[PDB]
This record gives structure tokens, C-alpha cells and sequence, in this order.
């Protein structure tokens, strides 16, 4: 399968991947790209519905369970913000600080507005400041 | 009003809330039971000594039930009904005793015999409390079957599973006396009569057939050889299989017609097939005792006539000593041959048949697997064939790790079976006529319309019910003459299988799990109660359990690892496999390649092209070389994009300067997505360090052979929450290659890789296009080798990218690579001898 | 006597022998598990399970592989431990063979005082007592002690320690 000299690496891989997509699409969706399930962003997934809700974090709250809740189900921006463990800093990769901010300790009240609508979604953490 | 009564054995105790009106009767048993109960010891490791409170309540129940009379009202009737109710409430939280016994095994320091006695006691109490299993069980399995989430099928083993089959019957008599004691009493009676009905049966039954006395008194039970004789072993195997069926029906509270109605279809292995049709008739508990009488009568008449058509003779001690020195086994009429294809063994039997006359010829009887067969014939002949095979097999300890795959001498196993008659042979044909005449004389005849569920014929795999002729005559022919083809007769699409045959974990069930491994079928060993650590198949508990435990689905590889499609907002279609999900890029990566992928200018290009590539360590011999290259890539790549580093395990210098460096650049947080350790898998200790300390997304590994693969699994088994990319390649790969075929080690391991969802499995070597990879992505590539579909999660291309423009290989080097034709997958193993499509194998330093 | 970790070959050898109900030397070390009992296939999966519980990690197809080169691969991930199967065999022996009252403790202190063999040899001498199981009521403490002494010289003979 080595014949064409100086074929760009981008052109080979793309050519193979698209040849795969082309054979999956024909044999599992009768050549209909409208049948492909879309998401906002595709990645980060480890290989292992309320519009306005309120969570009360404890000093016993499970961190995974906590973050899964705060993220929600839908693939949107807040999904990434709570789940992604690394964020970018130009070309650098650093421990997601948002996960450190919201990290479940006793006294941490989370409210969510517009949970069903990403674009308007607003999380409002609340803590006892002076009492 | 209640007066509490505590009963203890050393440290452990249990409190029962006896009522004060009948407390004098229970406080009379407190002392008398603690008299029967032995002395406390450390661990309670002594036999007949309760280890848990539940066991102590059990032994109480068993003692109380012993002294009570079921016919005559005693003072201890309400005392049994309150202590059993208390046991039921505290310990049996809905689940069957089988689920508790299973829970005690894997939790407490409880041996198997302690569960057997506990269940015996509890089932004696419940039945003898005048509280039979008359209510319907809420078993998740049979609830799901009614719903239509599962389709049960019953299989029934036969001969050659275990030598001491009788000991499976003995246990039942002891552990379920109250459930099957009547049926054993019936069969025992029936046989006692049948031998007086057959003119020359008693001649065969030299040491009698008093099976009741053999159960009661082990001393009276004859020598094991006499038991193994087919006139005794045939009917009794029926009775064991009927026993296990009956015990399951009662404890579920189903009638024999109800349980038969729940199964989609039944079938048996050789003489098991008679048991399969025995349950297909039965309707209620009343019409059952003629359906057994039928079955047992068939197994009586085959079992005797086959012994009078081919009686086992004395064998010269010269053969026995030779066979036991090679340590194959005692010669029998049935020789198992594992790990060989049907044509190969067919070859060898032709050669052995050629020498010998028709009266001493061997034939293939069983076809139990793809590489599992059994030959039948005279034990002289099969010994002579065992002689022929021993010259062809490699020695057991022979290392062919260095020999190229093709010329490695094939290694396999050949033991004789624990059986007395060559079933499915021309040698038992002469019994056929005397079997039929006897079956018609004793008024046994199965009617197609009387059969309710489809029974599958062992020969062709069709339903029995479609027969024009006698069903009995076909069944006889199928057992004595026609060869079983087990894969052919298991073509049905069930979700669960119930092995009621003898042997249990060494019985037909486990064999049929192996055959259908990865086809989404769960086998359950109904005959034996134990714990499988692997949890690939189930035991008795899964039948009876009512929780989510009872319903364990075996994974179907085609469905669970289907290659789906997806697309982000920007309409960029991905292929969405287990790999692609984590990395969020297509599942096509460029491996680590010295020197192709040492050049930053190519690694940065491919990472900007949208694909994952490993920067090869093998071009840089110092920390300062990595850092200069890393930073040269970093400065070229787009924001938020990452790449991998390949290292070499067989260069301990490059590891000892390169691992601490990666740890320092990743503690500062460079975009090093992952680490691959090519050429040799690391030890569990080093691998654990790499996983924890580095702080990477995942850890690629490039295992060479089976031993490596299993060492990878072990690494993943330790960190099940950390992804581990197993980049399996054949010898047919470019660069440092093993002697191993790309496919065959996956065929023999895939199953054991997919038991850990944290292992992303990537297949590399000999790939350059979509068309050649596709079969491996979909999983249809394994259909060529007659396995279930076995899809893969990724694909790495070593040689395909060498001719790419961004690669720093000299234009004339490209022209030389292009010039090379290559070869098909078959011929790659000729590289050792001469140039093969312009490529040859040489030795390193 | 100086301390040495118990080798995997000895623990492997007593576990196979104690399933076979057989003595400590009647098994040849250069032999495969599938060869020993080539007839039956129940003791196959039973021994494979017992070796699993003992040393956790097991290599694929142990039955076709000789015990000596299995022992070296077992030794790599094993460090002088008893494990779940040898713990459950020991308690059984000490409760049913050794008299009630005579438990592991007193039996370990007797070898530690009279012989002065460390806590790692106590495992070995106890394992040799499993492989040649007395299969009898050793009620007489003196008898049991003398048997332990004949199991201390059997341990010293197989390993090569001088007493
Ligand atoms: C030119 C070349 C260099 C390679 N260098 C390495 C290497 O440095 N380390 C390594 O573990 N594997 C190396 N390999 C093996 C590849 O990583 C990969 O396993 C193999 O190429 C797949 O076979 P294919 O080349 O037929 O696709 C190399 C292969 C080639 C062809």
C-alpha cells in the first residue's frame, strides 16, 4: 500500500478515515449522514433534566457523583467544565481549576438556572461568608 | 410477650425471640442442641462446626427437624415454624438459600461442605415445617424469561465428563433427600424390576444394582470400575440429570410442565438427549413418574445392549505401563483430542484405519468444538493412534518463542475419556435392533405431538418433532451410531443455557461456554453449586437468585464494541470507538518509529493534521535531546493539541534518563497526552509507577507474544480506572518484529482482554488503506477463522506513512520504498530466508 | 538459624501434593499439571483455582507448563506470604489433626523455642506437615510434638538447612 511518493500525511490518514466513514455510512445508515448522532464536542469520555435544581455538597459527598450531577447529562460547555481534568493555557496543559473551585466540601450550596438550555445556563455556588 | 433465647458456639451467637408460652420447650433444646454441637475451636475450621450465626441457626433447624415426626404432631412443631421464620427474616432477604450459601462462600472462611449441610438442613426444615415450595419464586432470570429479556435452553451432558459421576448423585440424596428421595426410590424400584424383566440382565449386573444401599452405605457401593460400566452408568446419569431438573422445578415452585414451558428448547449430549425428551413430555407432578420410567427404561436398554454388543475386555499390562509412563491415561474406548482441526485428526484416523481391518477401525464420534474432538473404537486401536500422535506433538515444555510461527511444531493434548463403551461407533450398531425390539416390548414410544418444546438432533441440529419415523429409533441411532456435532446442534439463538449434565464445571456447560464465548450467551451450571472467580459462567445461585445477581448477561462483542459514527457541531464526522472516545480524534494513529518520528517537523505536522503520533525516543540519547525536540514540536503544533512519546524498554539507559524527565515535563504540564513503552512490557511495579507518578491520560503498550499480553492484562487489572492502550502487532510489522502471526494470539486472548473495559485494543502491522482495516473495525475478520465477530478499537500504520511528504527520509529512500512490491499476509514468514517483495529479516546487534 | 523467604516451588509442590493426597517427593518437579492426572479434568480447574487464590496472578495455560518453570514465574510476583488457600488448609489441619487446645500458636512457639527456626521456616515445616498429612487424631501432645520434629528434619532435608 506504499506507491504514491510525498503524499501529505494529512491526505493519507484523512483518505483512510473517510474510506472507513464511507463504508460504515453505507452498511449502517443507507448513505444518510442525517442518521449520524451529533454532539457539541466529541472527546474526553473515559473508557470505564431539571431546568432549575439545588445540590447541597457535604464532607461525605462522592466527588465523581457530585461532578456528574454538576456537569449534567447533555454534551455542552458545563459538561466539559466539570468533567475535563485538564484545561489549556496557550500550548500548556494544567489541572482544571474549575474542578478545584467547585470541589465538594461541607457548606457548598449549588443552584442551577436554565439546566435544559446550555446558552442561558447559570450555576451560582453559595457559601457562608461572615455567617 | 417474648422471652429471648441465645444459642452460641464460642465467640459467635444468635438471639431468637421465642414466645414465653412455648419458651420452656425451646430452652429444653438450647442445652440438648449445645450437647450435639461440638466444642468451640479457633476459626471453626473443624468439619460439622458452624462458622457463621446463619450456619448455627441451620444446624439447630436440622437437629429440631431430625427429632420431630412429620406424621405425628409433636411439642416442637411451632418451635420449628418460629426458628425457621426467624432464620428466613434475618438472613434470607427474599433470595434463595443458594444465594446466601454462595454469599457465605465468597465472604466468610466457609468451605463448600458447610454450604451443602446448611442448604440440606434449611430445605429439610422448610418442607418438614409443612411449608412446601408451593408459592412461585420471584427469580430475576425466570421473571425476565416471562417478560422476554431472556430465552433459556436446557442442555444435558452424558458420559466421559467425570469418572466418579455417582458422587454427584450421593451428594443430592444427602442434600435434597426430601425433594428427590421419592424419585430415586422410584428409579431404584424400576431398575430392580427391569433386571427381572430382561432375561440375561442379572448376568451383566454381577454385584447387583441396589443403588439405595450404595447411597446409604459407601462400604456396600461396589468398586468404581463396576459403576463406570455402561449398564449402570447410563440410567444413573439419567437419574442425576432428572434429579437436578426436579430440584430446580421444586425450589422455583414450578411444575415439570411449567419449567418445560419456560425453556425455548432443550437438547442433550449423546445419551443426555434421552433426558432432554423426558422433560419435553412431562406436564404435572403426576404424569412425571411415567415420563421418567420411559427415559430410564431407554437408558437401561441401550446401557445393557451396548455392553452385550461390545463388552470391555482385559488389557495387557504392557500397554497400561507404557501409557502411564507417557502418562496419557488408562486406555478407554473414547480418546479426546484437543487443540487440533477436524481434518488433521481425520488424516491421522485414516492412517490408523488403513493399517487395521474394519473390525478394529476407529471413527470420529464427538465434534464437541472447532479444536475439540473425540475418536471412538477399540482401546487397542486408539492406543495405536495415541502412539502415532505422540511422534507428531511437540514436548510440553518445548520453547518455540524464537522459532518463526509457521515452522513451530504444533502442540496439543490427547487423554482417554473416563467411559467404558465406544458410543457413536459402528461397533454398537448390532445392539440397534435388540434396543428397538426391547423399547417396543416395554411400551416406550415418544409422540411428536406429545413433545411441547423443540429438542435439537445431535447429528444435523434440526428439531426432533419433525421426524416422519419413530423418535426413539432416531435417538438410539444418534447415540449408538451417528456422530454428535455439538456446534451444529447448538446453532439456536438463546440468551442463557442450563447445564443439568454431570461434572458441573468439568461438564458440558463449560465446553459450550468456550464454543459460544463472546456471542452474548450466559451458561449456568445447574448441576453444581460453587463460585467461579472469573464470573464468565454461573452456578445454581443464578437460577434461584431474585436480585440483579441472578441476571448476569455475557457480553456480546459485536454489540458492546460496535463501531458507531458521530459528528461535532462543525459537521466533522468521526468514527466513535472506545479509543476515539477518550482522545477525541479518529482511531488511526502513527506509532513510535526510529527514525521516521524522531523529527519534530513530521510529529508536529501529523498532530496538526488531526491524528495522534508518538515522538520516538530512539533518536535522542540525553534529556537535552528530548527537551529540544519536545519544545521544537510544541512551538509548531496548534494550541491545546497533544502528542505521545515512544520509549524502548530494552534500552535501560534511555528509560533511566527519560522517565524522570517525562515526570518533570508533566509535573510542569507539557502536552504529552500519553507514553508508549515499545519492545518489552514493563513489570507490574514499574507499570504502577508509570500510571501513578507521571500523570498521563493513558499508557500505550506494545506486547510481543501471549506472555506479554497476559502481563498487560495484569497491569490493567491493578489500575482498572486508568486507560491502557494494548497496541498488538504481528511479526509481519516493519522494524523490530516478533515471530508471532498477527491474528492467532488475538483469537486466543481477545476474550480475556475485553473482561477489562479499561484496555483499548489497537491492531497494527500490514495496514495501509481503509479496505484492509475495515474487517477488523467491524469485527467480521474473525468470521474467516470461524469465531464470533471480534471488533477492534484502533489501527496504527508504521510503514504506510514512511513515503509521506513531511517524513525526512531521503527522496531516493522514498523511491526505493515505493519500488518495493510487498507480499500478501501468507508469505511474510519467508522474509527469514530470502528477499520477499524486496524486504528481508536480519539480526540486530 | 538465619531468615530466608519461603520459595514458591515448595508452596506450589505441597498445594499440588495435598490436592493429590500424596507425599512430598512422589511428584517429580519437571512435569506439567495436565500430565500428572491426565485422565480426569475436575482436579485440573480445582488446582488452577487453588494456585490462583494462593498467588493471585496466574499465567495462561498453567496445565501444559512444567511446575519448575511455573515456580520461577510464580516466585516473581510472590514474597514469602501464606495466602488464602494455605491459611484455610492450615487452620483445618491444626483443628482436626492437632488436638483441641493445641493450635497454631503453641505449635509455632514449640519450633521457635526447641529448634529456634524463624517465622518464615514455621510456614515451610507446617506446609511439609500438610503434604504428609497425619490424617489422624494426634490427641497426645507428645506424639504431635514428635511428628513436628520429624517434619522439622523433612523441612531441613528438602531445603538443606543444618540442625
Ligand atoms: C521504520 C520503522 C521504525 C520503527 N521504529 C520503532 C521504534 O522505534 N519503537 C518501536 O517500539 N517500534 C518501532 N517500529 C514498529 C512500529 O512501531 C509498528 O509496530 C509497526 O511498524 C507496525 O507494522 P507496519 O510497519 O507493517 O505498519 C518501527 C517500524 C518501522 C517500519
Amino acid at each position: 500500500f506504499t506507491k504514491v511518493i510525498d503524499e501529505p500525511i494529512k491526505s493519507i490518514m484523512d483518505g483512510i478515515h473517510d474510506g472507513h466513514i464511507k463504508k460504515l455510512l453505507h452498511q449502517y445508515y443507507g448513505d444518510d449522514e442525517s442518521k449520524i448522532p451529533a454532539v457539541e464536542y466529541f472527546g474526553g469520555e473515559s473508557p470505564v433534566s431539571e431546568d432549575s435544581a439545588v445540590f447541597k455538597a457535604t464532607s461525605s459527598t462522592d466527588e465523581e457523583s457530585w461532578f456528574k450531577a454538576l456537569a449534567g447529562s447533555e454534551i455542552n460547555w458545563r459538561h466539559a467544565s466539570f468533567l475535563c481534568s485538564f484545561i489549556t493555557q496557550d500550548k500548556m496543559f494544567v489541572s482544571n481549576p474549575i474542578r478545584k473551585v467547585f470541589k465538594p466540601s461541607q457548606g457548598m450550596v449549588v443552584e442551577i438556572s436554565n439546566g435544559n438550555t446550555s446558552s442561558k445556563t447559570v450555576v451560582t455556588l453559595s457559601e457562608p461568608v461572615q455567617g | 410477650s417474648t422471652r429471648p433465647l441465645t444459642l452460641s458456639h464460642g465467640s459467635l451467637e444468635h438471639v431468637l425471640l421465642v414466645p414465653t408460652a412455648s419458651f420452656f420447650i425451646a430452652s429444653q433444646l438450647q442445652e440438648q442442641f449445645n450437647k450435639i454441637l461440638p466444642e468451640p475451636t479457633e476459626g471453626f475450621a473443624a468439619d460439622d462446626e458452624p462458622t457463621t450465626p446463619a450456619e448455627l441457626v441451620g444446624k439447630f433447624l436440622g437437629y429440631v427437624s431430625s427429632l420431630v415426626e412429620p406424621s405425628k404432631v409433636g411439642q416442637f412443631d411451632q418451635v420449628l415454624n418460629l426458628c425457621l421464620t426467624e432464620f428466613e427474616n434475618c438472613y434470607l432477604e427474599g433470595n434463595d438459600i443458594h444465594a446466601l450459601a454462595a454469599k457465605l462462600l465468597q465472604e466468610n472462611d466457609t468451605t463448600l461442605v458447610k454450604t451443602k449441610e446448611l442448604i440440606k438442613n434449611y430445605i429439610t426444615a422448610r418442607i418438614m415445617a409443612k411449608r412446601p415450595f408451593d408459592k412461585k419464586s420471584n427469580s430475576a432470570l425466570f421473571r425476565a424469561v416471562g417478560e422476554g429479556n431472556a430465552q433459556l435452553v436446557a442442555i444435558f451432558g452424558g458420559q466421559g465428563n467425570t469418572d466418579d459421576y455417582f458422587e454427584e448423585l450421593r451428594d443430592l440424596y444427602q442434600t435434597y433427600h426430601v425433594l428427590v428421595g421419592d424419585l430415586i426410590k422410584f428409579s431404584a424400584e424400576t431398575l430392580s424390576e427391569l433386571i427381572r424383566t430382561t432375561l440375561d440382565a442379572e448376568k451383566v449386573f454381577t454385584q447387583g444394582l441396589n443403588i439405595l444401599e450404595w447411597l446409604e452405605n459407601p462400604s456396600n457401593t461396589p468398586d468404581k470400575d463396576y459403576l463406570l460400566s455402561i449398564p449402570i452408568s447410563c440410567p444413573l446419569i439419567g437419574v442425576i440429570q432428572l434429579a437436578h431438573y426436579v430440584v430446580t422445578a421444586k425450589l422455583l415452585g414450578f411444575t415439570p410442565g411449567e419449567l418445560r414451558s419456560y425453556l425455548k428448547g432443550a437438547t442433550g449430549h449423546s445419551q443426555g438427549l434421552v433426558t432432554a425428551v423426558a422433560i419435553a413430555e412431562t406436564d404435572s407432578w403426576e404424569s412425571f413418574f411415567v415420563s421418567v420410567r420411559k427415559a430410564i427404561t431407554v437408558l437401561f436398554f441401550i446401557g445393557v445392549r451396548c455392553y452385550e454388543a461390545y463388552p470391555n475386555t482385559s488389557l495387557p499390562p504392557s500397554i497400561l505401563e507404557d501409557s502411564l509412563e507417557n502418562n496419557e491415561g488408562v486406555p478407554s474406548p473414547m480418546l479426546s483430542i484437543s487443540n487440533l482441526t477436524q481434518e488433521q485428526v481425520q488424516d491421522y484416523v485414516n492412517k490408523t484405519n488403513s493399517h487395521l481391518p474394519a473390525g478394529k477401525q476407529v471413527e470420529i464420534s464427538l465434534v464437541n468444538g472447532a479444536k475439540n474432538l473425540v475418536v471412538s473404537g477399540p482401546p487397542q486401536s486408539l492406543y495405536g493412534l495415541n502412539l502415532t500422535l505422540r511422534k507428531a506433538k511437540a514436548p510440553s515444555g518445548l520453547d518455540q518463542s524464537r522459532i518463526p510461527f509457521s515452522e513451530r511444531k504444533l502442540k496439543f493434548s490427547n487423554r482417554f475419556l473416563p467411559v467404558a463403551s465406544p458410543f457413536h461407533s459402528h461397533l454398537l450398531v448390532p445392539a440397534s435392533d435388540l434396543i428397538n425390539k426391547d423399547l417396543v416390548k416395554n411400551n416406550v414410544s415418544f409422540n411428536a405431538k406429545d413433545i411441547q418444546i423443540p429438542v435439537y438432533d445431535t447429528f444435523d441440529g434440526s428439531d426432533l418433532r419433525v421426524l416422519s419415523g419413530s423418535i426413539s429409533e432416531r435417538i438410539v441411532d444418534c447415540i449408538i451410531r451417528l456422530p454428535v456435532k455439538w456446534e451444529t446442534t447448538t446453532q439456536f439463538k438463546a440468551t442463557h443455557i442450563l447445564d443439568f449434565g454431570p461434572g458441573g464445571a468439568s461438564g458440558l456447560g463449560v465446553l459450550t461456554h468456550r464454543n459460544k464465548d463472546g456471542t452474548g450467551v450466559r451458561v449456568i451450571v445447574a448441576g453444581t453449586l460453587d463460585i467461579n472467580p472469573d464470573d464468565d459462567y454461573g452456578f445454581k445461585q443464578e437460577i434461584f437468585d431474585v436480585t440483579s445477581n441472578g441476571l448476569k448477561k455475557n457480553p456480546n462483542w459485536l454489540e458492546e464494541y460496535h463501531p458507531k459514527l458521530i459528528k461535532n457541531k462543525s459537521g466533522k464526522i468521526f468514527v466513535e470507538t472506545k479509543f476515539s472516545k477518550l482522545i477525541g480524534r479518529p482511531p488511526l494513529l502513527v506509532p513510535g518509529m526510529t527514525p521516521c518520528t524522531v523529527s519534530p517537523d513530521f510529529v508536529a505536522a501529523t498532530t496538526n493534521a488531526g491524528y495522534t503520533i508518538e515522538l520516538a525516543g530512539g533518536g535522542y540519547f540525553s534529556a537535552a535531546g528530548m527537551t529540544a525536540a519536545i519544545d521544537s514540536v510544541v512551538s509548531q503544533i496548534e494550541k491545546g493539541s497533544t502528542f505521545g512519546i515512544n520509549l524502548i524498554y530494552v534500552n535501560p539507559f534511555m528509560l533511566q534518563w527519560g522517565i524522570p524527565l517525562i515526570k518533570e515535563l508533566r509535573s510542569k504540564g507539557y502536552p504529552i497526552q500519553f507514553l508508549t513503552i515499545g519492545a518489552g512490557v514493563p513489570s507490574l511495579e514499574v507499570a504502577s509507577e508509570y500510571i501513578e507518578t507521571l500523570g498521563l491520560k493513558y499508557l500505550g503498550l506494545k506486547p510481543g507474544s501471549i506472555d506479554a499480553i497476559s502481563q498487560v492484562i495484569n497491569i490493567a487489572k491493578a489500575h482498572p480506572n486508568f486507560p491502557i492502550a494494548l497496541q498488538w502487532t504481528g511479526g509481519r510489522g516493519g522494524g523490530h518484529h516478533s515471530f508471532e502471526d498477527a491474528h492467532t494470539p488475538m483469537l486466543q486472548m481477545y476474550s480475556k482482554i475485553r473482561r477489562h473495559p479499561n484496555i483499548m485494543l489497537i491492531f497494527g502491522s500490514g495496514f495501509g488503506s481503509a479496505d484492509d482495516t475495515y474487517p477488523y473495525l467491524t469485527g467480521e475478520w474473525s468470521t474467516k477463522f470461524d469465531y464470533p465477530p471480534m471488533p477492534f478499537d484502533g489501527f496504527l500504520f508504521g510503514s504506510r506513512v514512511m513515503i509521506a511528504k513531511e517524513v525526512k527520509t531521503s527522496p531516493d529512500a522514498k523511491k526505493c520504498i515505493a519500488a518495493c512490491t510487498g507480499v500478501p499476509d501468507d508469505k511474510w514468514e519467508q522474509t527469514y530466508k530470502k528477499p520477499t517483495g524486496g524486504i528481508v529479516t536480519v539480526r540486530s546487534e | 538459624i538465619a531468615d530466608e523467604p519461603v520459595k514458591a516451588s515448595l508452596l506450589l509442590h505441597v498445594l499440588v501434593a495435598h490436592k493429590l493426597k500424596k507425599s512430598l517427593d512422589s511428584i517429580p518437579m519437571s512435569k506439567t499439571i495436565k500430565d500428572l492426572v491426565g485422565g480426569k479434568s475436575t482436579v485440573q480447574n480445582e488446582i488452577l483455582g487453588d494456585l490462583g487464590k494462593e498467588f493471585g496472578t496466574t499465567p495462561e495455560k498453567p496445565e501444559e507448563t512444567p511446575l519448575e518453570e511455573l515456580a520461577e514465574t510464580f516466585q516473581d510476583t510472590f514474597s514469602g506470604a501464606l495466602g488464602k488457600q494455605s491459611s484455610s488448609l492450615l487452620s483445618r489441619l491444626i483443628s482436626s489433626k492437632m488436638p483441641g487446645g493445641f493450635t497454631i500458636t503453641v505449635a509455632r512457639k514449640y519450633l521457635q523455642t526447641r529448634w529456634g527456626l524463624p517465622s518464615g521456616r514455621q510456614d515451610g515445616v507446617l506446609l511439609v506437615a500438610l503434604s504428609n498429612e497425619p490424617a489422624a487424631r494426634l490427641g497426645s501432645e507428645a506424639d504431635a510434638k514428635a511428628f513436628l520434629d520429624s517434619m522439622a528434619q523433612k523441612y531441613a532435608s528438602i531445603v538443606g538447612v543444618d540442625l
